This record gives structure tokens, sequence and C-alpha cells, in this order.
């Protein structure tokens, strides 16, 4: 019985906090991952500007 | 029917579009009866689930003509089981994402199949970690 | 009635239309003999959009307004457009069937609705 | 004797709790790292869409 | 004449499919008789715990002989429904020529009787008429054969073979072991698989989206504990004597309703 | 007020109307229910019922089973029942001579068993039809 108990407790313990360092980890990802995205967005809004502006140039030709 | 079929193809078309052409065989063949026997075996329904993305990919805009390129690398991944987990509603909006990506990322790819023309192991190689970049990208 | 002609937003409600349409249509010969109950909670629905979607086509007319007396109405693009949305997305679910029955525009269903709630409740 | 008796029942019983404890701690933290790594991506790819709309 | 054709066969399918309908209604009739039974069955069981009781429908005999009644459909021209029960049928006459433990067919239905009259190298114990509304009437025919042939050591582990409505689109045929009814009223397949018989899924046809469709669903049925006062009026023993002919009984009319 | 009958057969609920008596055959040969009986379960023998509510009782020949009945309340599980009206005595009578024809001659130690439970059921289809 003494055995089952602190290896629930151990095994337990460290599955809990393993969780949660992934948690963080993810927070981590999503994080980095949130900032790619904002970065991408911005350079995507510019390539739209860009182009079309392109575009309008060679309507006036 | 196209009598002159292949070798009118490019080295890399005709590879990669070789496993293509033998799909939507089975795929005539497993549509045909599949109502019939009603109770899909995975050897039966991964091979019909697999057709039916296959012909998502056969579909196009119209006036949107693709690239030598992006018709090997769309081709490619269809016949892969890559867009087998995607929803059929979704395959044709992730190809299109995934063509932007590679031109966008990876231009490595387009420079070995418009000068070797050739399905090369190095390109390959570098088409899946765009499709493993991108895919990943796209669940989130 | 093709997207790149009529825009993305009208041609799929007209898609979704002619679906649900369509199997209201197949479904007909089912109903018999199964009953409105019988079927999936799916189909109980599809079928109820369909009836109201087939109400909803019906208009009055201003050339007929001699011969039945109810006045016409013109109605806009944008207006049929609107008004094939709610019955589609289910925000009209609750409403009867002959509300939907030669009136113009998506409110005017909406309107007819509520009279005849009233006029029951008289 | 009596007290010895339950001393080392229950240090074996805590242990087991908190190797039970542990565990739970443990499942927390990598649901969290979960949760934490979603929201970086889906949140990064939302903003570059809202952004990317809005510069088109 | 082709679009005559076209009418005849409509109308025939949708004829066919408010038959199903009304023979899905059939089924539910006698729900209460077999949701009752089983509860009575599973008190029986847990009331008796006794090691002298042996009734003679579950009494286990040496497997020497072996019938399998056969339940077909009485009409053609539905698909491959008889061909694949008399072709599942010859498998299993198959399989116990590899065990040599006798076989003997006892046939329902028109198409399994005019299969086994052409071929006379099988035995044949009966040949019932099929029926469609198939009653209680109908299936003591079948049952006291069946259990008159069973109490008699001659045949023994009598199994029935039919095809269980599991889809529209497919429905294959299905062996289970009719006899000897196990005391724990569990049934169960040749195979080896017993579900426990309090609960039991009904067959019901609804639509999946535009399509027709069936979906069996399985409700359990719980089985109340048994008056703490009551009074048992023969044997328990005695009284589970009776019970099992009725278990037997209105097992083989669902065998036969399914099929149907 | 009165103890209340549901008798069932595999496919057919007959008897769910409510009567104030009713006297069944068992296999110890029988016995009667009058309302507000002690919880009781009999294993009930082939061979008919006679079931008394108000004015009129009346025998439906019913064909074994398993009788339980309970506080205010009897179900009757039996694999097959017949009203006794509604069953013509004459031609009951006719089915119950075929029966015991076939009898006389059936032989062998399942075949009798048939035949014996055979006209056991034609027996008493008429004594239902008689009363």
């Amino acid at each position: 019985t003494i055995r089952n108990s602190e290896e629930l407790r151990g095994k337990a313990i460290e599955q809990l906090e393993k969780a949660r360092a992934r948690l963080k980890k993810v927070e981590m990802d999503a994080d980095q991952f949130r900032v790619n995205g904002y970065s991408e967005i911005e350079r995507e809004k510019m390539n739209l500007i860009n182009s079309t502006y392109k575009t309008l140039e060679q309507f006036e030709n | 029917v196209s009598r002159v079929g292949s070798a009118a193809q490019i080295k890399a078309m005709k590879k990669v579009a070789g496993k293509l052409k033998l799909e939507l065989a089975q795929f005539a063949e497993l549509e045909a009866f599949a109502q019939f026997a009603s109770d899909l075996d995975k050897a039966t329904q991964n091979q019909l689930a697999r057709g039916q993305r296959l012909r998502e990919l056969l579909k196009q805009p119209q006036s949107a003509p693709l690239t030598v390129e992006e018709q090997v690398m769309t081709i490619y991944t269809g016949t892969n089981g890559y867009l087998d987990s995607l929803e059929l509603d979704q395959v044709r909006k992730y190809l299109v994402e995934l063509r932007t990506y590679v031109k966008t990322n990876k231009p490595e790819f387009q420079e070995i199949i418009s000068s070797t023309k050739t399905f090369t192991e190095e390109a390959e190689a570098l088409l899946k970690e765009a499709i493993q970049e991108q895919m990943e990208r796209f669940l989130l | 009635l093709q997207p790149r002609i009529v825009g993305e937003e009208h041609y799929e409600i007209a898609q979704r239309v002619k679906e649900t349409l369509q199997r209201y249509k197949e479904l007909q010969d089912i109903i018999a003999i199964l009953g409105l109950d019988e079927l999936s909670e799916e189909d109980r629905l599809t079928v109820a959009r369909a009836r109201k979607i087939e109400r909803f086509l019906s208009q009055p007319f201003f050339v007929a307004e001699v011969f039945t007396g109810s006045p016409g109405k013109y109605v806009g693009l944008a207006e049929t457009i609107r008004g094939f949305q709610l019955i589609l997305s289910g925000e009209l679910d609750s409403l009867p069937e002959q509300a939907f029955y030669l009136v113009g525009n998506i409110d005017e269903a909406t309107a007819k609705a509520m009279n005849l709630e009233m006029e029951s409740k008289l | 004797l009596g007290d010895f008796m339950d001393k080392r029942d229950a240090s074996i019983k805590e242990q087991l709790s908190g190797v039970k404890d542990t565990s739970s701690e443990v499942k927390q933290l990598e649901e969290q790292a979960n949760a934490v790594m979603r929201a970086a991506r889906a949140e990064i790819s939302a903003a570059l869409n809202k952004m990317k709309k809005e510069t088109q | 004449s082709v679009k005559n054709t076209q009418k005849i066969t409509e109308a025939m399918k949708l004829v066919a499919a408010a038959k199903v309908r009304r023979a899905q209604e059939a089924v539910v009739n006698g729900r209460p008789f077999s949701e009752t039974l089983v509860e009575v069955l599973y008190n029986m069981n847990e009331q008796l715990q006794t090691e002298d009781v042996d009734v003679p429908l579950t009494k286990i005999r040496t497997v020497k002989k072996v019938a399998l009644m056969v339940v077909t459909g009485d009409r053609g021209l539905c698909g491959g429904f008889n061909n694949m029960l008399l072709k599942k049928a010859e498998s299993r006459i198959a399989e116990l020529k590899k065990l040599g433990v006798d076989y003997t067919i006892i046939s329902i239905g028109k198409k399994g009787n005019t299969y086994f009259i052409r071929r006379p190298e099988i035995p044949v114990d009966r040949y019932f008429d099929g029926t469609n509304l198939p009653t209680a009437k109908e299936a003591q025919a079948i049952a006291d054969d069946v259990f008159s042939l069973f109490v008699s050591e001659e045949v023994d582990k009598v199994e029935m073979l039919y095809t269980k409505f599991v889809s529209l689109v497919k429905s294959d045929p299905v062996i289970h072991t009719l006899l000897p009814l196990s005391p724990k009223g569990e049934i169960c397949d040749i195979n080896g698989k017993c579900v426990d018989a309090a609960e039991d899924e009904l067959f019901r046809l609804t639509t999946k989206e535009g399509k027709l469709t069936v979906e069996r669903d399985m409700i359990k049925t719980e089985t109340p504990a048994f008056s703490p006062i009551l009074e048992f009026e023969q044997d328990p023993a005695q009284i589970l004597d009776a019970l099992l002919p009725l278990y037997l009984n209105s097992q083989i009319l669902r065998a036969l309703q399914e099929s149907l | 007020m009165t103890l209340n009958l549901c008798v069932l057969t595999p496919n057919r609920s007959i008897w769910n109307s409510e009567v104030k008596e009713i006297i069944l055959s068992t296999n110890s040969g029988q016995i009667g229910v009058l309302p507000n009986h002690a919880p009781t379960a009999t294993a009930v023998d082939i061979g008919i019922l006679r079931i008394r509510l108000n004015d009129q009782w009346l025998t439906l020949a019913l064909m074994g089973g398993f009788a339980r009945i309970g506080n205010n309340e009897i179900t009757i599980l039996v694999n097959d029942a017949e009203r006794g009206s509604d069953i013509d005595p004459q031609e009951a009578q006719q089915t119950l001579e075929i029966a015991e024809a076939n009898l006389r001659k059936a032989e062998g130690k399942r075949q009798k068993i048939e035949a014996n439970l055979a006209l056991r059921r034609a027996r008493t289809r008429v004594e239902a039809s008689n009363t």
C-alpha cells in the first residue's frame, strides 16, 4: 500500500507539472505563432496595396 | 485521348502524373458498386476517399491557369494521401495556400522543375518541408 | 448564375435554395410513407424550410391587382437575397407557412406572420 | 510500536499521493502548454487575416 | 413499354418501403412481451442460484448432430438476399463436414424450399411455408418442430441463420445458436459473441440527408428486482421450465420477422 | 379499486382492459385471483383462462407460459392466446379430431411429443369455444 500512493503522487506530480510546463511551452509556441502571423498579415496587406498600385500604373499606361 | 500522350509531357510530369492516371482508373471502378457493397472496408474506402480528393485537384477556377511547377506540385500532394485528412470543401482552399506558400517561402522548388524539368529527389524533399510547414500553419 | 458574375453571396444562397428545394422534392415520396415525424431532425427542417422557400418564391404582382385585389410588390435583388438567408439560416423557423405566401419583402412575411398571430388570438 | 506502524504506513501512503499529485500536476502542465501553443499560432493567423483583409 | 416498366418498378419500390415500415411497426408491437420476458428471465436466474436445477431446453449434450434452420425470403426479385443466404448456408454445412457432426436443415420460405427440394444430397427435417405478416401462430409450428426435435437428443445446438436487417444497401446473413437456450438468457452467435439479452436494438428506418436509411439503435431494458415477498407457485426450476419455451418462441419469431 | 390485467403474446397485446376477477389454470392445476392479491408468480399451463369483470365472465384459451401477479396488477406472458368466443366451436372441434387422428398414428420419441403437445393444444381450444 505505501509504495503505491507514493508512486501515484510521484508520477502524478511529474505528469501535473509536466502538463503545465507543456502549457507554458505552447503559450510560447502560440506567442511565436501570433507574432509570425501578425508579420505575415502586414506583409500580405503590403502585397495587395503595392501590387494594386502597380496595376493602377499599368492602367495609366 | 491524346495520341501523343506522354512524349508531350515534361519529365517531372511524366513521373508525377503516372501515379495520378492510375488512381483515377481505380476510382472509376470503386465509385462503381460503392452503394452496392455499401459497407466499405478501408481497402476500398480509403481508395475511394482518396479518389474524391483526387477529383478536387482536377477542379479549377476559370481563367486561372497553373504553372507547370504548380501542377507537378499539386498532383504530387494529392497522390500521396497528404490531403486525405482535409474536408472536401477544404481541399481547394488549402492547395491555394500551399502554392502561395511555396512561391513565397521555397523558390528553390521552381528552379529545379524549370531547369532540370525532372521530379528530382532534392525537389521532392524540398516540397515536403513546405507541405509539413504549410499543413501545420493551415490547422491554426 | 456564376459566382464571378453575380457575386459570391448571391451564388451561395441560390445554390442552397436549389439544394433545399431539390431535397424536398426527393423527400415527398418518403414523407408520405414515413410521415413528417419519422424523418430525421435535419429532414424535418429541410422539409419545413423548403416549404417556406416555396411560399416565399410566390409573389403578388402589380398586374393582378384587378383580379385578386392584393397590392403587388416590386422586390429588389438585395431584398430577395437577404430574404432567403433568413429562411435558410433558420432564424425564421418559428413563423407559420402562410406568412410567406404572396408577400413581397422578407419583412412583409414577418409582418404578415405577426398579424396572423394577433388574428388567431382574437 | 503502533505509532511506528502508523508512521511507516502514512509515509508510504503520502508518497503514493504525492506521486499521484505529481502526475496530475504534470498532466495539467502539458495541457496548459498545448493550449498556449495553440493560442500563439491561431492568434497570429487571425491577426494576419484581419490585417491582410485591411491591407486588401 | 420501358416507361411503363419504370412506373411499375417505382410503384413496387414504394410498396416495398411501406411494407418494411409495417414490419417495423410489427416488431415494436411485440416489444412489451420481450421486454417483460427478459425482465422475468433475469430475475428467475438471479433468484435460482442452484446446481441441482436442469431444464431440458437448456440441457447440454454432446454435439454429435446439429440442426440448422434457414429463414429465406418468400419470393424473388429482391437482389441477392436469397442467393446470399443459401450461399451462406452452404458454408455452415461445409464447415460441419470439416467437423462432420451431421447437419440437418429446417427450411423456411419458398426460395429455401425450392432450393433444398431440387438438391437431395442433404437431409431436411421439414419444409415450412414462408409467410408475410408472421404471427405467433406461424412461429409456433416452427417452435413445435424445433423444440420437439431438440428435446430428443437426435439434434443438438440447433442454430438459425437469417439476415438481421442491418442496412438497406447490404444485409449480410448471420447465424445464431438457438438451442440450447442459455440459462443466463444471453443470446449469442455461432462465432462466439454473446450480447446480454437485457439489451437489444430495434431497427427504425429514418431518412439521413436526402436518402432513405435505417439505423439499428439499442435500448437497454432494465430489469426491476423481484418482489421480496414473492411466492413461487410451482418450483423455481419448474417455473423456469415453463418460461424457456416462451423465450424460444419469442426468439424464433424475431428471427423470422427481422428476416422478412 | 381493482386489480388490472394485461395478457400479451409475442406479437400482440390481447387483453388490456381491467377486471375484478380472473381465474386461470397453471401447472399446479388451478388458481384464482382477487384484488389486492399477494405477489405470486405462477407458470401457467396451456388451457383455458376464465376472467370475470362485473356482469360478464368469458374464457379465452391460452397456450401456456408465465403469469406473475404483483401489487394491484396481473401480467400474463403466453405464447399464444385466443378469445373463446372468437373461435368458432365446430371448426376447433374438427381440428381437435384431426389432431387426435394424427396422434393415434404418430410414433417415435420426438414425434409423439409433438403429437401429444398438439392434441393438448387442440383439445383446449374447444373448451373455450363451448364455455
